[PDB]
């Protein structure tokens, strides 16, 4: 639950090659959401044209909001109330929650904020910009601050308007749950002026009632719909009888939410709800458990995989985080610091190199190649490789599995049995085979989760060309040409290989129709 | 101050120790209680007095 | 502020109430805070003190009010009742954090009463009380007439309803009386942004942690919290538990730096047992790897219908009672108050069970009579009672009242971690007055009770005194290993003068004989070749 929650981005005030992606990009990530887990980042829409309507459910965002080079008319968030501001957006010292620059809407229309919890609101350079000015940002922004002229005629706010508006019209009025208070409610919000109409003091931005229970939304912690100091433990300790006894009503902490069940991106340790789990516990069916004996070895993704990085993945079991192999990766590549300043290159590496990730089991993020070298091909250097968790996705189609433009003839990483919670993206690698006839739901977890697989090489090339499945084999495809190579076997399966009857390999007893097994039969 | 006897069963098996069984009604519920004898207490009158 | 701890046997009572009227004396005076169930019943006589009840402030199980005919029963003190444990007629109905009933007293003044936080308040069949029916108990309770005597308006002084005659009396308000912003919570003005912190409990003084009068769960830094600062602590911005440097153990309404270590420590409290999950190791409630060791739970009396759960225990959870009952058996009865089963009578001969047990992690409590109960070498391999769980305001881990025993021959108990050594009125009992029993007490705190068991010159004179062997630490029987700590030389658990006696002994030690290899006779020394 939750209604929908959406993951915001990082990536900010970084220009798009190509604005039609871009747009497509957000509309795929916003639509439907109410509740942005994140930063929500308007940037480089420059079409008027365009429909802003993913905007449309966006009821809470955890981080900030940036909008920048937006150049539509009107920008409206319909449903928007609370910026949380955990994160806030400063440039290369002031923070923002709200920051708006460059852009030449001619209006923008939140009729609905009523509170920015932490950060400070900026506007920079929005020559058509109007009405931010009759605000009184004081209001919104807790803390109790004030915060930061248009090219245009600015059309009369409405009548209605008690003191500003967001925009055209009365719907536009800016309400005020904080100003129009009575001073005997002093550091909180009111429902109305009168002094017995406050709200608790626990309430963010607004309420219906007294009670904690009428919160619009809250400073402290929503369990469905209630506000509390503290989310119920899991483990609730007893004064009476020395024992710290499990909670029946107890409920995970994710972020300032208490949820029963923890969103598939998280792990649950200790009644919280955790992205990584501690040194001396291990990931188990999505909850941090003891790991029986010494812990697993694990080593953190990388955000482009390089010569420098590359030996960090020495002996690692599980890759906790990302792997990108970029054309970058074989080049070896300019390096940059955020600042904009240029950095160390980095001998280029050969693909010889990539047999570090011979012992990983684990991918917690996604998986991303777009490499070529003239020796890249396969990816056996993962043949060990047994699951990529889509705990992260990438910020295109939701990827857990993205292999674009590599260079590539086959995959080869058999013992990959599940993609959880991605959807796999394979297109235009150009002598790529195999691809197309891999049925990838049988890896994937949900038949909610999509697969892409176009312009790689030709199926028809590849027959002709003569890399195909083995004979052994049911119709769910193979990574490679190879007898151990595939996904299922029809006709028995022996040690990592098929084979067709256990009277093959000399001995071998039975003990299943779809399996043998070795002896010293029967 | 009225006290009743107890049920048979009551009576015979309710109060260990040598103890004496008496009822009240409370709410017309029958609530039975023992007379501890000298050195016992506790509900049933199954505890040993410490000094 | 003192301690004391409630009875819990609702109208059962004493056959000398004169007796009975001490007896509740005794445990209430100068208490202040009164751990259980406190139950005042069968004051037949009116003119009895009731002074014990001056200076309770809290109870934290039911009061029960039954049976007593003084005038005017004053609580002086009493500000909260928190109903932990609740006061009931039958298993269905309601439970009751105050009760009074079959009563003779004229009022019942409990002013400066705040909050009884479970439980509901009954009031049955008690004539001339007054001014209970002006009181409104929704303000005092957070949940759930016809005295045929005249009745005395209340106070013209106070708005409300009273407890009783004075201007002190009238019933004052401090959560229905303030601004609705404060569900959950009392509040100490009527202005909304005036109340109290939801961590206290029964009113405070103003808004903050530090103001309020009870803590409701935890009392930290003089500061309530509802939670002790926790070992790991969450980041809802990153989504991560830290370690938290500032992190405190849960140990019972208090948070502690350190468990107080004969305390186990399960992830953020100070407990005394193991989870189902999760199993002992040193000082940690640590999760078993595979297999969980099956352990056998204390029982509440020892009988003959239980006795078999005991069979192969290395450990047991929770405590032993050996009672009189249960050598005589007696018949069960079940929580509806219908007579459940009957028990045979326990035969001694039976306790041999605990020969495997070796540490109680709660007390041992033994009072039982019998001729053939005379020692207590079923606990021969018992080395170390926990005292995890105490008995009576004695606080007792080992109390041996007036039971049959002669000697108590467990030569392995090393160790009472926790609490008090009480053993009184054993008739035939020898050893117990010369056991320096400081030694097995982990804690020179801890106390020792020793009296009226056999005395001392008659044990003499019988000559159950104890081997030559052994030092002034005294021992758990006559015999040579009986002895707690040898005099002189130890051999194979045994108290020798001198390795040479045996031939097969060898001096390992300035204090040890070994026995020599099976190889030779009489060795020099502990080898194979050796001897």
């Amino acid at each position: 639950h939750h209604h929908k929650i959406c993951i915001g981005t990082k990536s900010r005030l970084s220009v798009p090659s190509n604005k039609e992606h871009h747009y497509r990009n957000l509309r795929d990530r916003y639509t439907n959401c109410t509740y942005v887990d994140g930063n929500l980042e308007l940037t480089w829409l420059p079409n008027e044209n365009l429909d802003l309507s993913f905007l449309d459910n966006i009821r809470e965002v955890t981080g900030y909001i940036l909008i920048s080079h937006v150049d539509v008319k009107k920008v409206v968030f319909p449903k928007l109330q609370i910026i949380r501001g955990r994160t806030l957006f400063s440039l290369s010292e002031e923070k923002y929650a709200l920051f708006v620059t460059y852009s030449k809407m001619y209006t923008l229309e939140i009729p609905d904020l009523r509170d920015v919890l932490n950060g400070q609101v900026g506007f920079h350079n929005n020559y058509n910009l109007c009405h931010m000015r009759t605000i009184q940002w004081s209001e919104i922004v807790s803390n109790g601050t004030d915060a930061y002229a248009p090219e245009r005629e600015c059309p009369k706010c409405h009548e209605s308007c008690t003191h500003g508006c967001w925009g055209e019209g009365p719907k536009n009025c800016q309400k005020f749950s904080k100003l129009t208070c009575s001073p005997q409610c002093a550091g909180g919000r009111c429902y109305g002026p009168k002094p017995r109409e406050c709200c608790h003091l626990f309430c963010a931005g607004g309420c219906t009632g007294p009670t904690q229970k009428d919160c619009i939304a809250c400073k402290n912690f929503f369990d469905e719909g209630v506000c509390k100091e503290e989310c119920p433990p899991m483990r609730k300790y007893n004064p009476t009888t020395y024992v710290l006894e499990t909670n029946p009503e107890g409920k995970y902490a994710y972020g300032a939410t208490c949820v029963k069940e923890c969103p598939g991106h998280l792990l649950r340790d200790n009644g919280a709800c955790v992205r990584s789990c501690p040194q001396d516990k291990m990931d188990k069916g999505g909850e941090c458990v003891p790991c029986n004996g010494p812990c697993p070895k694990t080593c953190p993704g990388v955000t482009v995989l390089h010569a420098g990085n590359i030996d960090s993945f020495r002996n690692c079991t599980v890759i906790d985080g990302n792997i990108r192999i970029l054309d970058q990766t074989f080049s070896g590549f300019q390096d940059v610091y955020a600042n904009y300043t240029m950095g160390p290159r980095y001998i280029p590496l050969d693909p010889e190199r990539l047999e570090v990730f011979s012992t990983v089991k684990e991918i917690t993020g996604y998986l991303n190649i777009e490499g070529t070298h003239p020796q890249f091909r396969n990816l056996s250097y993962f043949r060990n490789l047994e699951t990529i968790h889509g705990r992260q996705l990438m910020e295109s189609m939701f990827a857990a599995l993205a292999i674009v433009k590599s260079s590539l003839y086959s995959l080869e990483m058999r013992n990959l049995k599940q993609i959880s919670s991605g959807s796999v993206v394979i297109q235009h690698n150009r002598d790529l085979c195999y691809v197309s006839n891999i049925r990838w739901p049988a890896i994937q977890k949900e038949p909610e989760q999509k697969v892409w697989v176009n312009e790689n090489l030709r199926a028809d090339l590849c027959e002709k060309n003569g890399t195909i499945c083995s004979d052994q084999c049911n119709e769910d495809g193979c990574w490679g040409a190879g007898t151990d190579q595939c996904l299922n076997c029809k006709n028995f399966n022996f040690n990592g290989t098929c084979i067709a009857d256990c009277g093959y390999i000399s001995n071998a007893y039975k003990f299943d129709n779809r399996t043998c097994k070795i002896c010293h039969c029967n | 101050f009225p006290t009743y006897k107890c049920p048979e069963t009551f009576d015979a098996w309710y109060c260990l120790n040598d103890a004496h069984c008496f009822a009240v009604k409370i709410a017309d519920l029958p609530v039975y209680s023992c007379e501890c004898a000298i050195g016992f207490m506790g509900q049933r009158c199954e505890y040993k007095e410490i000094d």
